[PDB]
Parts: structure tokens; sequence; C-alpha cells
RNA sequence: GUUUAUUAAAAACACAGCACUGUGCAAACACGAAAGUGGACGUAUACGGUGUGACGCCUGCCCGGUGCCGGGAGGUUAAU
């Protein structure tokens, strides 16, 4: 559950831990795990690209199938694990024919539960099968944005995707910002909500849960020089501009969205 | 780099003149674009990065004649 | 066992693959170890009113003896069908005879 | 251009005209399906004796043969007896390739790239009318009966 | 906790929290004439920028100027 903790420390007064009982107490499956070398924002011309990131505690990269290549095979979920790169939990599936795989854990899921793929798959949440099977109106996750892609939408804790419309070969999806886009019908999706939605309720208590997870402190534009931002400067406390980006972009208020390749697919803009 | 296949077009430097005559060394880029050509000689497709005036001597002359120049002067078609 | 009065609409072109699927739901109250009632197909005719267009749907009568598991499980298979347009499910009362 | 045509261009072309197009049709469309040459003093001399007078007819007894592998089939009917759903609701949606094997293994040699297909990917069970690109204006009138199992 | 190594350890910086803004993935943004990377093998409960800085009570007015967004009726408008 959602344990808000006692203040025993300066410290642990605002940390509130999502505890969830039901996470397997053990190493993960070892031939589904490969390394993940930690950057810390920097690119191959070993310069900063990303600001604010780096140190923190190592992780491994946990291979989660995302396609659900394998159709007409039934799914028994083994256990659930602790994926640390994302946000929502993930399942260790025992399929039939002998294969463990990891997957996105959905919401209604226990150890212990049927699944399965294809087109031949049920309304049961947890199934994956492409769109043109699902009855228009439902929820649904993990949407590939071409068909074979593998999932693009709809995969972090909580998110879902509703189907709004059906057009031909085209699905007209609600997004969870709330933007109208078309995609194609050939493209998989997941039944159900994405499970671990109790995971924006952590509000981590202190700095170390920001430093250990990789998140490194950020510098304000005021305490910064005319050198170093376009703000600062000044005898004391003094803004006098427009908000703007370090370089030079105008910020609070801008639309950059500008490729005109993916224009045809958006309906309605984010509002 | 950005050489023409037929013509051999490269880009060269020049000056950007405003209006109060501001010297200011930008580059001259050629209008490069990689098309496929079939080619009857060859019958099959070639991909050649060229410009758009090397695509109109190509559209004058015979493909294989381009592809005998390209033969000459030791380019990979 | 409870009584389940169930009356469904299906559309025309798909009411012609309408006896398949009562022999599916029947299969399916074999299975439930229940008799069944009333087999009379009331049939192809007028709606009232515009419900999800192309008239004069057709109206299936069902009222059968079920337990509950069956009945969620035929109930799940209404509505995540696009042929079963608006079923519903009924109390038992001394389930019922002729003259509808 | 001064491209001479060959082929039967159902707009502009009627073997042998010397139509002004542009540049990008003709490089692009033209040339490399083999529909027309560019003629620059020399393929006009090689379409004045060598191409009109016996190529010419060789292009029209060879849209007569197409006709023939129209004719090949007199059925002109194609029976699927593929895996279906439960009351409709077929379980695979047959493209150009199966459509193609089966008219190419009983009936018509025409390749896949000619099969066209009017009403979609056809997932409604039934019969259906598809329409075959032998000719560019002869069609056929092909009866695919999608039976469901 | 950190800071002007070598005169300033602080009310300065930073901090979890809160709000605004942008972004539907070949995302925004950044390094790089470009390829290619970071972001991210993440994807709207996520990421970036800005402002403030636990917690309780809260955050009232104004679109005149400037900054941002939308609409193109009308005037003006270079290159061809």
């Amino acid at each position: 559950a959602v344990v808000k903790c006692k203040p025993t420390s300066p410290g642990r007064r605002h940390v509130v831990k999502v505890v969830n009982p039901e996470l397997h107490k053990g190493k993960p499956f070892a031939p589904l795990l490969e390394k993940n070398s930690k950057s810390g924002g920097r690119n191959n011309n070993g310069r900063i690209t990303t600001r604010h990131i780096g140190g923190g505690h190592k992780q491994a990269y946990r291979i989660v199938d995302f396609k659900r290549n394998k159709d007409g095979i039934p799914a028994v979920v083994e256990r659930l694990e602790y994926d640390p790169n994302r946000s929502a939990n993930i399942a260790l599936v025992l399929y039939k024919d002998g294969e463990r795989r990891y997957i996105l854990a959905p919401k209604g899921l226990k150890a212990g539960d049927q699944i399965q793929s294809g087109v031949d798959a049920a309304i049961k949440p947890g199934n994956t099968l492409p769109m043109r099977n699902i009855p228009v109106g439902s929820t649904v996750h993990n949407v590939e944005m071409k068909p074979g892609k593998g999932g693009q939408l709809a995969r972090s804790a909580g998110t879902y995707v509703q189907i709004v419309a059906r057009d031909g070969a085209y699905v007209t999806l609600r997004l969870r910002s709330g933007e109208m886009r078309k995609v194609e019908a050939d493209c998989r999706a997941t039944l159900g909500e994405v499970g671990n939605a109790e995971h924006m309720l952590r509000v981590l208590g202190k700095a170390g849960a920001a430093r250990w997870r990789g998140v490194r402190p950020t510098v304000r534009g005021t305490a910064m020089n005319p050198v170093d931002h376009p703000h600062g400067g000044g005898e004391g406390r003094n803004f006098g501009k427009h908000p703007v980006t370090p370089w030079g972009v105008q910020t609070k208020g801008k639309k950059t969205r500008s490729n005109k390749r993916t224009d045809k697919f958006i309906v309605r803009r984010r509002s | 780099s950005r050489v023409c296949q037929v013509t051999g077009k490269r880009p060269v430097t020049g000056n950007n003149r405003s209006h109060a005559l501001n010297a200011t060394k930008r580059r001259f880029l050629p209008n490069l674009h990689s098309h496929r050509f079939w080619v009857e000689s060859e019958k099959r497709f070639v991909t050649l990065r060229v410009s758009a005036k090397g695509m109109r001597v190509i559209d004058k002359k015979g493909i294989d004649t381009v592809l005998a120049e390209l033969r000459a002067r030791g380019e990979k078609y | 066992m409870r009584h389940y009065e169930i009356v469904f609409m299906v559309h025309p072109d798909q009411s012609e693959q309408v006896p398949g699927m009562i022999e599916r739901y029947t299969a399916a109250i074999t299975g439930a170890e229940g008799k069944i009632h009333r087999l009379e197909d009331w049939g192809r005719r007028q709606l009232a009113y515009p419900i999800n267009k192309l008239h004069k749907a057709h109206y299936v009568l069902m009222n059968v003896e079920a337990p509950q598991e069956v009945i969620d499980e035929l109930e799940t298979t209404f509505r995540f069908n696009d042929a079963v347009i608006r079923s519903m499910v009924m109390r038992t009362k001394h389930a019922v005879t002729e003259a509808s | 251009m001064q491209v001479i045509l060959l082929d039967k261009v159902a707009n502009l072309g009627s073997l042998g005209d010397q139509v002004n197009v542009k540049a990008g049709y003709a490089r692009n469309f033209l040339v490399p399906q083999g529909k027309a040459v560019p003629a620059t003093k020399k393929n006009i001399e090689f379409f004045e004796a060598r191409r009109a007078e016996l190529e010419a007819k060789l292009a029209e007894v060879l849209a007569a043969a197409n006709a023939r592998a129209e004719k090949i089939n007199a059925l002109e009917t194609v029976t699927i007896a593929s895996k279906a759903g439960d009351e409709g609701k077929l379980f695979g949606s047959i493209g150009t390739r199966d459509i193609a094997d089966a008219v190419t293994a009983a009936g018509v040699e025409v390749a896949k790239s000619e099969v066209r297909l009017p009403n979609g990917v056809l997932r409604t069970t039934g019969e259906h009318e598809v329409s075959f690109q032998v000719h560019s204006e002869v069609f056929a009138k092909v009866i695919v009966n999608v039976v469901a199992e």
C-alpha cells in the first residue's frame, strides 16, 4: 500500500513509500538481464547534452518482450519483478512451450493468472492483440506506432489510451495528455491499464531519493551569471527579463513542434 | 563529402554582402540529390548522388555514356 | 440455479447467422446443466427508434434456468460482441410460457 | 521532351507520338518500365524502320497473349476455404499473396503485382469481385467465394 | 549538505515539495557545417526549461506597454 513514514529523524517526515507487498523478494531471471552502462548525460563527443542527470545507484537492463510475436500460445504469469528503469512493475511470465519472458504488468494481474496473445485472444485484460478485433470504446495499452514496431504508447505507470473511433484501416485514439491522433489498425495493443498506479503518490521525502535515482540538483537562472545564463545579474534578486532557456529560446509558452511529417496523423492538439 | 559524381561540383566559399556591404564568409553548396537510375546497359539500379544540372546532362546524354565517363574517371557505380 | 430471462437484439445480415448462435448458446446451457424453456424466436421486426442504424432488428427470447458463473460468462460473450446489441437478463419470478 | 513513345498510354500515347511531356514523367515512369525511349537523333532512326514496322505488331500480339493469359481460366472463380471465426469475423485477412497463389496454382499464371483488390483486404466472408490488371483496357471479373470453415 | 583551493562557510548556492510551459517518439532540447549520439534502449504517474522552496493559513486586482498563443476579414509586403 501507500505508507506514510513516521518522523523518526529530520528527513523521514515527508517520506511516503509506495510498498507493494506482492512483489517477489529475490533475484530476477538471469538470462533476461544484460548490462546497462551509465552515461551521465554525455554524447559520443563527450560534452554534456541532457543536463542535470548523473550519479546514483547502478542498474542492469531487463529485456522486456514488447512485440509479443508468439500467437495462439497460452501464457501463465509466473511472478512480478521491480524494473529499476521503469515507473511500473514488470512480470516474468512462463509460456506454454517453456520460454520465460518479461512483459509489462497490467493493473488486474496476480500470481497465477492466465493470458494469451494473437488475433484469437479474448477481451480479458493482459492479452495482446491487433486493433481490428477490439471493441471500440475500451481501454488498451502498449500501442505500436507501426505494424511490427513493438510498442511506443501507454507504458508508464497508470498510463492508458482509450479507443475513440475506427475509420476503416485507421484507429483514432485519445491519448493520456488529450491529443487525438490516428494510428494504423494493424498495430498491436495490450488490454487494460498499466499497473502500479500509486507510483505517483511517492513524494520521495529527501534530497537523497533524488540523488541515488539519477536526478541532479537544478540551478536557477537568477542564481547564475550573465555569461552563464541570459538571466541573472543585478545587485540583489533582479530578474527584469522574459523567461527563456539558457540557449536563447523562449520558454513558458512556445510551440516548437515542427516536423511537418506526422501532422496528418494528429487530429486535435493538446488542450 | 559533397562532391557530385558526374559534373564534379564541390562547395565553394563566398561573401554574404548585405545592404551595408558587410563581408561575411559563407559557403555555396550544390543542389545534390541521391537518385536511383535505371540502367539498360546494366539492366539494374544505380544510386548516384548527383546535382540537378548533372541530372539535366544525363537527360541530354545516354546513361551508358555517363557510366563510361565514370569508368574512365575510376568512380564506383 | 436461477431462472434468467434473456432478451437480445441482432442486426439483420447477422440475424441470418442467429441459429448457429442459438446452438452455441444452448451448448453453453447444456454445459450449465440447465434445461431450456423458451425456444420461441420472436424474429426480425420494426424498431421504435433509431438504435445504431439500419432498422428492423431481430428479437430473441431465451428464458433459461442457469447458475451465476455461466450467466456471467454468457454476459461477457454478449458485451464483447458486435453481433449482440442490447441483451438483458431478468429475474426468476417462476419462469413463463406461451402468448408473449 | 523529344521522347518517342512505345506503349499505348491511355492519355496521350497513340503508338508513335512526340507529345511534349515533363522530364520527371519520362525519367521515372517511361524509361524504367520500358514504356518509352528518349529520342535524340538516333533513336528516331531506331524507331523509324526497326521498331514501328515489326516490334509494334510484336507488342500488339503480346497484348493479345496477355488477353489469352486472361482467357486461360475459363472458370474465373476461386473458392477460399480458410479457417474462419465463430459466426463470421474471419481469422486472418487475405491479401494479394494467397489470392495470387490460388490463381497461379489453378488458373491464370499472372504475377502478384497485377492483382488488385477493389474491396480492401476482404474481411467480409462472402462473394467478392476481384479484378486483375492483365491489360490496361480489358479487365477481369473474378468471383471470389470466401467460405467459412 | 555545498561554495569563492590561497582574506568572505553565510541570510549565499542547493534541497524533497508546489505551480507554469513544451513534447504523441525519427519527441522537445543539446553536442556536432554533416553523419552520428545523449535524452533513452525512457516514452505523458516520463523528460526538458522556468519560478519558488518543508509544514499550517493562503496567493487579491489589472491585458494599458512588453513577452507568449489563436484567428485570418481587411491594409502593407521582398524574392519569382
